[PDB]
């Protein structure tokens, strides 16, 4: 049973075959969670701002015995509110304050503190606070910062081979990317040599970095390489061979196995021989001397008598060497294996390459790299090398980076230090050499278990850390100098650096951008967008072809449909419906746990790595009533290879078919019946939709539009309300019931609507209330209807009668015919808001004021101007009419009898001022909505500034009076109810309060004392009201702060209504767009057998080539809905009785297969059904799931109920000749959307305007009556035509030829039509700029 | 259309020459690029005659 | 450098407004030609001062509109596409005032301008000097630019509603109302408009007065009584005298109308074929609007045996997975022959599809079994070629096919559905890879094509014609391309717009076929083909010895004209741009 | 551009304005199409003076 009062007025029918299990989440959780946790007081310092302090906060002087500490921070309450900031223009924010502590310690005492200065906190900047909808009001406008997708910290072992190698060889390199600091690289050469690279600079040998880490050659050989005993005593040359350890090499000669020969000379090695050798114990076996020459000595051996450097490390053994080394040094000499089949040294080859052997010598080579000059002096190199990587306060990558570090090396521990260590890097080269030799698989860049997402909270944290570390240096230097003081800690703590840095980050950054207001759906998706560009990842949209692909691991994490088709394609993304964020940086998606066949309702979120292990079932799988499966084989996925599996092999299942889709594309009905590309363009041009005056609900939807509407925070909802008292077009008051009422409050809530408020796209946001009067209101229900919203539903578009018909070539490819009915019915009409502003700019000659005394102007132009200069509210304007009258003072002159006489005759002007008034731009016509002026403190001219002040003051007193009034009513009722049965009737109190009958309670003065207490409470309430009103009043007229040059700002808002005309870009929802080409009159249009004409003529020739069956499906379903609505309308207009209408409604709501169980006559009252039908009189609302929609049989079944043909073909007549059309047509009702791509912005022409000073060309792209730009392909085509005189005209008549434009104008007006080329001025510009350098250039004769 | 000029009595080289792919001064004096670029910054002290 | 008289107009369909016309919205007017308005006002004695003219122009009186109309009436105007690649992206038209704000562009030149009636902006330019108007009229008009400067094929290729409607009305179900009627040819429309017969009527006899130019320079009348349908009969009054009746008596597809326009151009001339195309397209709009040609869910038909084919394919997959489990077959063989079996199933599904969509329909008749071409919409346009192809339709009725390509590989199990019976979640998830790859290829290859064309123009700009003949016998050898299975291209057009040398000889000894300096206009090709010549000596651009440019005696025409190229024409500009214009190539191999 | 300019100044070459881009940049009739006859007449009169 569903009550759903706010939508019980109109219930939208659904054909969801599958049963929903999980509700859609808040859908905005990501954009709010990071910000709320960033300014969240946490007992332990892990993330957010507390972690920001504890990193580098403790300040220690240079042995100054002075320290700085803090207790805790508190955020100051915001000065203003969201709407106040939007009205004024100031950035919404909140001040920051934290308690400090300076502790000074005396000398000759170990940590002996003598005083503390922890008695006052200091202010350092203001953190821009968020709104409810994850937005910010920086600079008055609503601001949003997008979350970034980047490369998660760790080590990633990629190949980077193929055609880029240009040698026919595969490469295997390794890179480690910390979150901050330098990047360390390990490239691989085709010569099987490793190289170390830092910051993508010049290469280094592999092992010199290892030598720099206090490592000797013998240690290196012992660790990296395995040393065999090689025990050759008494010239036996007997080898300890382990077939299990090393094998797979053919024996040359003189090979035995513990006596009897097992492997013959020249015989290929076999598994049987290896097994036989392993079965029996094998001791040291003699070998030919030939195995010594190629073998390399492991360690450096010395003679017993003397200590020469004979037999140095990393040296092949020689024949003459062997005899004397065996005679002098020893008998057993450590050697290597060098198995090229399954191993490879790759280091011993590089050991000899290294020109340096000592640690000191190797230490200076890296310094020689990153510093070309200034050789070190045994102090700079070591300290700098310590600082680059192994320093704490300079590398500090992350804990998540360490997580990935240990996960990529198979470590169990998850906690570590941000710094590195020698074991880590040696294991890194070990894994690299194992991979090159072959030990595992390479990593995946496009895999999501390798990339993470940064929200705005962490970016704010990083920016704050950077800003604080700079001030820390100043605090330290000021503490070290002049430490003999007891001054309060404001010594160097400047809020200016931190504030400037945070404002620059928030205001101007690549991630932060203006938020689209045009549609609530674009609103919700714009805060969900995910980008790769910015501070990290990819520096540009270029340099990549597979980075932007859709990996198989994008299944439930990002929607593969929502992405722009432009050059930024494949990098701008959007999360899924149920996709959330991992603990660290990753993405999680919920599945349902399947245990031994049955399905448990529990929810589990898995990541990209976690999803790749288990078996997940597909959503389009039938279920049993207990949770079992019907068929034994279920299509499931294990590791990216979807295939059939038994019911005993699956471990998880999807939640719904909406999991893969975003919110942008979940709204398209029958998405499975359209191609990919058309789904992309439908989703992309959907955001470009525009709400119209009368919002029209969509007949065919998906149901998620309701959640989008209730989650975008665009409409007005009720919070803890019980019933409504008063309803106004702009103000709503709700009376909370005592159940949801807590003591200490009046018990009312007020909601002030948004009336004609300018949006970012210059559109209009207008909220229209839902309830009428005295309606019982529950919690969490909508009251007003914002842009493109209907009854709490996202309703962006109108349902137009559309037909698939060629019409005399008016629909050739993509051209659309519109009705005169639709434009007459004022459908799709669009309303926009344009803005103008003006300043004063006091000069040395004097201040500028607005007093409407414009000289050299007619009274008619000033006939509409008021005395102060601004225009009256509600006026209309066209062209360049004066709006605000401003003048500029002029410098005084001498006696100058000329204008002295002029002033004596005329006067009041004296040429003192110049006409500098604000006027409307040309080609603009509209009407004004409201004006606004701000004046800085110290100036109180206010000729006509007080009207807005008093209007907003009366608004404030009005909307604050209600609570005090109702509190007074409650206390007066209590007074009347306490005097009952006391000899005093209610008539005396009703006639006059009489100070509550002189407060004469009596009753041993206790009731008298009670009335005294009530009078005291009344006086206290009066005092509270007066202090509240005075505080509000001083807040109102306190004044503003502007730029020093400006004196005051006047801003004026204008409105324009825009209708439909050909040239408009109308678009559908299935990737079909169209330019309007003709507004046909109604008579000429095709009309049905009942005379009802068609509204929109659509070209049916675009059906097969674009794969848009969703369009025809929606049209047929629109026939179903519109027939149902027409039947109900006829049912009602007949004034029929209730019962049969209710029966028909029930029969309509239960038609079809098993989807939902709803029945009337059990919940809906005898009056509810009337309004329910009256709501759905113009159509049956229907909602279809994304990939669980209706069936063709289902639609045909619906058509019969409303008396419609099942085929959908209907005969049509001509509105022009009236001859019946053959080939019966399928007409329908489609949900069209209007876009901002409107012809009323595109038109631009020019005949003679303004040119530039630089190269003397006109301005360009419609900036102050500009012009278009001619292309070089175009001059190529003109030369292909060979109209050389045309090019001469093109380059002289209309070009920078200053002496030609005037002469051509004269030739035209005289009708001469003669041209002389002369010379372009840009050529002279070129000559002058060339001569600016040491190059002569001139033109001969 | 009117130009201005600076005396610049201290001799100055032109960076367009001797800094592109061919070194006009390098191929005139048969000197390597490194030497000339080093001596242009008062830290090489080449002998004249 | 920025353009003065120009800017940002929107595109709309011009069903009216014939080729030598265009629709300039009136609000855009009165500004561009404002100096002309001032000159006319001063000449007509309506403005003794320029300020009077300025004020009255700003006030927009009726006389101002009249002067605009009088002056614009003889002043052609030029239009351009903002993204332009070849010479036809810029063309000139006669402006016409229409009360709107989007320029009306003719449907035919849409192919040359490559627009699509979506959100687009046109560049408009006005030549002011008398000579520039003349240059626009003589060279940059659409009426003159019928043919391609790239290959020779006509750029104007009518399609979509026009071809669909024409192919429709040149049809007959079995026999419409009034099969046996006989008339003269003008009465066909007389009885079609009112009553008596339908356009689908067949077996109709009519007297056709053909006109043939058998003798030199004059045509002779000829009358015949061939049996013909209704649409052909009514289309014969629109065809001019020269063309015969055989061309108009066919199913009349897109190639039929293409070769019809080709015949009219080569035989009659420029203006006859231009007016012929105009009237043809008017007929196309009229009959498509009269035809109906509706679409619907049931208009398409899903073959029934598709389920059986799918079941057999699944049985084969079960067999092969059992065989692989048995260990007899390795993995690569397993994938490969799974792909082979799925491709075979796909081919069989497509065959059953086309069989259910081909000429398979029964109509009432004495024999009661008359299988004639059905009148389903999708198959109708596929046969006509108005929009789409049988390959595309395969994705609408039968199965998509494999459509599996993550990076380079192909997934085992293909997608088995169509946009009518719905589609699954995983399959739709998979299907987007090709779409996104194509989008990325287009977006990342348009720039490469642009840079390639820029390089070509820069490298081949200095070419020009400055000399008549090179007087050299050196030339290139031209032979049919004989490689692969068969000939890719016979010796038919490689020497069409070329000039032979003196090395052309007859197969017989001491015999000649054509002298040295001769142009193979239209018939020498047939003569040399009859002799089965393979090797032809033709002077090339490098073969000509001039040391400056290229002489006209080695280039032919390769243009929309009928004569040899004249002096001063820049072949290099003509070249180097056609090559990269078809920027529809492939990237990523 | 810079290397071409250096090379031209080093060699001291003259253009004669024979390429089409030369007439484009200077802004005169290119020797092609309609302006070909004018260019030819200019070349012819350049022989005498």
């Amino acid at each position: 049973m569903v009550y759903s009062y706010t939508e019980k007025k109109r219930i939208r029918k659904d054909f969801g075959k599958r049963p929903q299990v999980l509700d859609v989440p808040y859908l905005l959780s990501i954009q709010l969670d990071s910000f709320q946790k960033f300014i969240e007081q946490d007992p332990e310092g892990q993330y957010g701002l507390e972690a920001a302090f504890r990193s580098v906060f403790p300040i220690q002087s240079y042995s100054g015995n002075s320290e700085l500490q803090y207790v805790s921070y508190r955020l100051g309450e915001p000065v203003f509110d969201v709407q106040e900031c939007q009205i004024r223009g100031v950035t919404y924010s909140a001040p920051l304050r934290v308690k400090l502590r300076l502790v000074i310690y005396e000398r000759e005492a170990p940590e002996g503190t003598v005083k503390d200065i922890k008695e006052q906190e200091v202010y350092m900047g203001e953190i821009p606070l968020m709104t409810d909808n994850g937005t910010f009001v920086i600079n008055g406008t609503e601001r949003v910062i997008v979350s970034q997708l980047h490369r998660s910290p760790g080590v990633f072992f990629d190949s980077d081979k193929g055609k880029t190698h240009s040698s026919g060889k595969v490469l295997y390199n390794a890179r480690i990317i910390p979150y901050r600091g330098s990047w360390l690289d390990f490239e691989f050469d085709p010569k099987d040599n490793l190289f170390v690279r830092i910051d993508r600079r010049r290469k280094l040998p592999a092992t010199i970095i290892l030598r720099a880490l206090n490592y000797t050659t013998e240690q290196i050989l012992d660790l990296f390489f395995e040393k065999v005993i090689f025990e050759i005593r008494d010239n036996k040359l007997q080898m300890e061979l382990v077939p299990e350890r090393l094998r797979g090499e053919t024996a040359s000669f003189d090979i035995e196995a513990n006596g009897k020969v097992y492997v013959e000379k020249g015989r290929r090695i076999t598994a049987r021989h290896i097994r036989q050798l392993e079965k029996d114990d094998v001791k040291l076996i003699e070998v030919p001397v030939e195995y010594i020459a190629g073998k390399v000595v492991a360690k450096d051996y010395i003679d017993e008598s003397t200590g020469e450097l004979i037999c140095a490390a990393n040296m092949e053994l020689s024949l003459d060497l062997l005899a004397k080394l065996s005679q002098s040094g020893h008998k057993r000499i450590e050697t290597l294996f060098t198995n090229d089949l399954d191993h490879g040294p790759y280091i011993s080859e590089t050991l000899r390459v290294d020109p340096t052997n000592d640690r000191l010598s190797a230490l200076v080579e890296i310094y020689r790299m990153m510093r070309p000059g200034e050789p070190p002096t045994r102090e700079a190199a070591e300290s700098l090398f310590e600082n680059l990587f192994f320093s704490e306060d300079r590398y500090d990558l992350s804990a998540v980076g360490r997580m990935k570090f240990n996960r990529s090396l198979l470590r169990e521990e998850i906690e570590g230090s941000g710094i590195l260590s020698k074991d880590d890097i040696i294991d890194v080269m070990k894994k690299l050499i194992d991979i090159r030799n072959g030990k595992g698989e390479v990593d995946d860049i496009d895999h999501l278990g390798n990339r993470r997402i940064r929200s705005v909270g962490e970016m704010a944290e990083n920016q704050f850390r950077v800003g604080l570390v700079r001030v820390e240096r100043a605090v330290k230097e000021r503490l070290s100098l002049g430490d003999l003081d007891t001054l309060m800690p404001q010594d160097m703590i400047n809020a200016k650096p931190i504030s400037a840095a945070v404002k620059e980050f928030f205001g101007s950054s690549q991630l932060s951008q203006f938020m689209d207001q045009n549609n609530p759906l674009s609103e919700i998706t714009h805060k969900r967008r995910i980008s790769a560009l910015g501070p990290g990842g990819l520096t540009r949209e270029r340099a990549g072809f597979e980075v932007r692909d859709v990996h198989p691991t994008h299944y439930g994490r990002v929607c593969p449909i929502e992405t722009p088709e432009g050059p930024n394609i494949g990098l701008i993304n959007s999360l899924s419906v149920y996709a959330q964020t991992n603990e660290y940086g990753f993405l999680e998606t919920p599945y349902r746990k399947v245990t031994d066949g049955v399905v448990t309702d529990e929810i589990h979120y898995l990541s990209a790595i976690e999803e790749g292990n288990y078996v997940i079932a597909q959503a389009n799988s039938n279920l049993d009533e207990e949770g079992h499966f019907v068929e034994d084989l279920v299509t499931c996925r294990s590791k990216g290879e979807s295939s059939l599996f038994s019911r005993d092999q699956v471990d998880y299942m999807d939640v719904s078919t909406q999991q893969v889709v975003s919110v942008g594309a979940s709204l398209i009905p029958f998405l499975e019946h359209d191609d990919a590309n058309r789904a992309l363009m439908g989703a992309n041009m959907q955001r470009q939709a525009v709400p119209t005056l009368r919002a029209d609900k969509p007949l065919v939807g998906t149901g998620m539009e309701r959640a989008v509407a209730v989650d975008s925070g665009v409409t007005a909802v009720a919070k803890r309300g019980g019933v409504v008292q008063y309803v106004d077009a702009s103000r709503i008051v709700i009376k909370v019931n005592e159940d949801e009422m807590y003591p200490g409050e009046a018990g009312i809530d007020i909601y002030n609507l948004t009336k004609y408020t300018r949006s970012n796209q210059n559109t209009c946001i207008n909220q229209m209330p839902c309830v009428s009067l005295g309606e019982p209101v529950e919690r969490g229900d909508v009251l007003a209807d914002g842009p493109s919203t209907d009854l709490g539903e996202l309703a962006l578009g109108q349902n137009m009668r559309v037909a698939f018909m060629p019409w005399n070539g008016y629909n050739f490819e993509d051209s659309i015919l519109v009705s005169e009915r639709v434009v007459q019915e004022d459908r799709f009409t669009t309303i926009h808001i344009q803005e103008l502003a003006c300043v004063s700019r006091d000069t040395k000659l004097g201040p500028e004021e607005i007093t409407a005394d414009i000289p050299n102007v007619g009274e008619a132009a000033l006939s509409k101007l008021d005395e102060s200069g601004i225009v009256y509210i509600g006026a209309e304007v066209t062209g360049g009419d004066i709006l605000v009258g401003k003048v500029t003072p002029k410098g005084e002159t001498q006696l100058t009898p000329e204008e002295k006489l002029l002033r004596a005759i005329f006067g009041e002007k004296a040429s003192d001022v110049k006409d500098s008034s604000l006027r409307v731009p040309n080609g603009v016509s509209g009407t004004v909505i409201d004006v606004q002026v701000f004046t800085r403190d110290g100036v109180e001219k206010d000729k006509r500034a007080l009207e807005i002040e008093e209007m907003q003051l009366k608004q404030a007193k009005k909307d604050l009076s209600e609570e005090l009034q109702i509190l007074e009513a409650g206390l007066f009722s209590r007074i009347r109810a306490v005097l009952v049965a006391g000899g005093v009737e209610a008539e005396k109190l009703d006639k006059l309060p009489r100070d509550r009958w002189l407060e004469l309670g009596l009753t041993d003065e206790e009731k008298q004392n009670q009335l005294e207490q009530l009078a005291e409470q009344y006086d206290e309430l009066k005092h509270e009201f007066e202090k509240k009103l005075e505080a509000k009043r001083r807040k109102i007229t306190q004044g503003d702060d502007l730029a020093p040059g400006v004196l005051k700002i006047v801003k004026v808002y204008l409105a324009v209504k825009r209708r439909i005309q050909p040239g408009d870009k109308m678009a559908g929802r299935h990737g079909n767009k169209g330019v309007i080409s003709k507004i046909n009159p109604i008579e000429d249009m095709p009309y049905d057998e009942n005379g009802t004409p068609v509204d929109i003529v659509l070209n049916p020739l675009g059906v097969p080539s674009r794969m848009n069956i969703g369009q025809i499906l929606e049209t047929h379903l629109g026939m179903a809905a519109k027939g149902i609505g027409d039947k109900i309308n006829a049912m009602l207009k007949q004034q029929q009785e209730v019962a049969k209408l209710r029966e028909f409604i029930q029969r309509a709501y239960d038609l079809g297969a098993d989807v939902r169980q709803k029945v009337d006559l059990s919940t809906f009252s005898d009056e509810e059904v009337m309004r329910l039908a009256e709501n759905l009189r113009k159509g049956m609302p229907i909602a279809t799931p994304v990939f669980d929609g209706a069936k063709e049989a289902e639609i045909k079944e619906l058509l019969k109920l409303g008396d419609l043909p099942t085929s959908g073909q209907i005969r049509l007549y001509d509105g022009r000749t009236g001859e019946q059309f053959e080939r019966p047509v399928t007409v329908g009702y489609m949900y069209m959307l209007k876009l901002n791509h409107l012809v009323d912005d595109k038109m631009h022409a020019r005949s003679t305007g303004s040119y530039s000073l630089v190269t003397q060309q006109p301005l360009g792209g419609k900036a102050q009556f500009g012009g278009q730009r001619f292309g070089e392909m175009e001059v190529w085509a003109l030369e292909a035509y060979g109209a050389a005189y045309t090019l001469q005209e093109m380059l002289t008549v209309k070009s920078d030829d200053v002496n030609g434009r005037t002469k051509m104008y004269k030739n035209i007006v005289d009708g001469n039509h003669q041209m002389e080329p002369g010379m372009p001025e840009s050529f002279n510009v070129l000559l002058k700029e060339i001569r600016s350098l040491g190059i002569n250039i001139e033109l001969e004769d | 259309e009117r130009m201005g000029h600076i005396e610049l009595a201290s001799p100055t080289a032109h960076i367009w020459f001797l800094k592109s792919l061919p070194s006009r001064i390098g191929l005139l004096l048969d000197m390597p690029l490194r030497d000339i670029e080093r001596v242009l910054y008062f830290e090489s002290y080449v002998v004249i005659e | 450098k920025r353009v003065d008289y120009s800017g940002r107009s929107v595109i709309t369909v011009g069903p009216y407004l014939r080729l030598h016309q265009c629709g300039l919205p009136k609000k855009m007017a009165l500004e561009l030609f404002k100096p002309f308005i001032y000159g006319k006002l001063e000449l007509r004695g309506l403005a003794t001062t320029i300020k009077a003219a300025k004020k009255m122009v700003e006030r927009e009186e009726a006389v101002v509109w009249d002067i605009l109309d009088e002056v614009i009436r003889e002043h052609p105007v030029l239009l351009n596409r903002a993204p332009t690649l070849h010479r036809l992206g810029i063309q000139a038209f006669e402006p016409v005032l229409i009360e709107g704000k989007a320029i009306q562009l003719h449907p035919l030149v849409c192919a040359a301008y490559n627009a699509d009636f979506d959100g687009d902006q046109m560049a408009v330019h006005v030549p002011l000097t008398l000579e520039a108007q003349l240059e626009a009229r003589a060279l940059m008009m659409s009426t003159n630019n019928i043919l391609s400067p790239a290959n020779g094929e006509p750029i104007i290729v009518p399609s979509q509603d026009v071809v669909l409607g024409l192919y429709y009305m040149t049809r007959d179900c079995v026999n419409a109302k009034g099969e046996g009627m006989v008339l003269t040819g003008p009465k066909e429309a007389e009885r079609l408009y009112r009553s008596g017969l339908a356009s689908l009527h067949a077996r109709v006899k009519v007297r056709i007065t053909e006109y043939e130019k058998d003798a030199n320079g004059e045509l002779v009348a000829k009358t015949s009584l061939k049996d013909t349908t209704v649409g052909r009969a009514i289309l014969w009054m629109i065809v001019p005298k020269g063309l015969p009746y055989s061309i108009v008596n066919q199913a009349l597809g897109k190639k039929a109308i293409s070769k019809m326009l080709n015949t009219c151009y080569r035989i009659l001339g420029l203006k006859p074929t231009v007016i012929f195309a105009d009237q043809i397209m008017y007929t196309g709009f009229a009959y498509a609007a009269r035809s109906g040609a509706s679409v619907g869910i049931d208009d398409m038909v899903i073959p029934e045996k598709k389920h059986e084919i799918i079941s057999e394919a699944e049985a084969e997959v079960a067999e092969i997975q059992e065989q692989f489990q048995s260990g007899l077959v390795t993995a690569g063989e397993r994938y490969n022959k799974v792909i082979d079996i799925w491709a075979a199933a796909n081919d069989r599904v497509s065959k059953a599809m086309m069989d259910n969509l081909q000429t398979e329909t029964v109509i009432n008749r004495d024999g009661q079994e008359e299988k004639q071409v059905s009148f389903n919409s999708i198959y109708m346009m596929a046969d006509s070629g108005a929009r789409g192809s049988a390959a595309q339709i395969r994705q609408l009725a039968g199965m998509r096919g494999l459509m599996a390509k993550p990076d380079g590989s192909i997934i085992e199990t293909p997608i088995t559905a169509n946009f009518r019976e719905g589609l699954n979640v995983l399959q739709y998830f998979i299907s987007t890879h090709g779409a996104r790859k194509g989008l990325a290829d287009t977006a990342l290859k348009t720039a490469n094509s642009g840079y390639l064309t820029r390089r070509l123009v820069d490298v081949a700009q200095d070419l020009v014609v400055t000399e008549d003949d090179c007087g050299t016998h050196e030339g290139i050898m031209m032979t049919p391309v004989i490689e692969g299975g068969d000939v890719k291209e016979p010796l038919r057009d490689r020497v069409l717009g070329r000039v032979t040398a003196e090395d052309v000889l007859k197969p017989g000894t001491a015999d000649i076929l054509v002298p040295r300096n001769t142009l193979l206009h239209e018939q020498w090709c047939d003569l040399l083909e009859e002799n089965s010549v393979d090797a032809v000596k033709v002077r090339s651009v490098v073969s000509c010895d001039t040391d400056f440019g290229v002489c006209a005696h080695c280039y032919g025409r390769d243009l929309a004209r009928g004569h040899i190229i004249n002096k001063g024409e820049a072949i290099g500009v003509i070249a180097a741009q056609s090559i990269g214009e078809p920027g529809t190539q492939l990237t990523m191999r | 551009t810079t290397r071409v300019l250096t090379e031209a100044a080093v060699a001291g070459k003259r253009d004669e304005l024979r390429g089409l881009k030369e007439n484009v940049i200077v802004g005169r009739l290119i020797p092609a199409g309609t302006g070909y006859a004018y260019h030819q007449d200019r070349m012819r009169r350049r022989a005498a003076g």
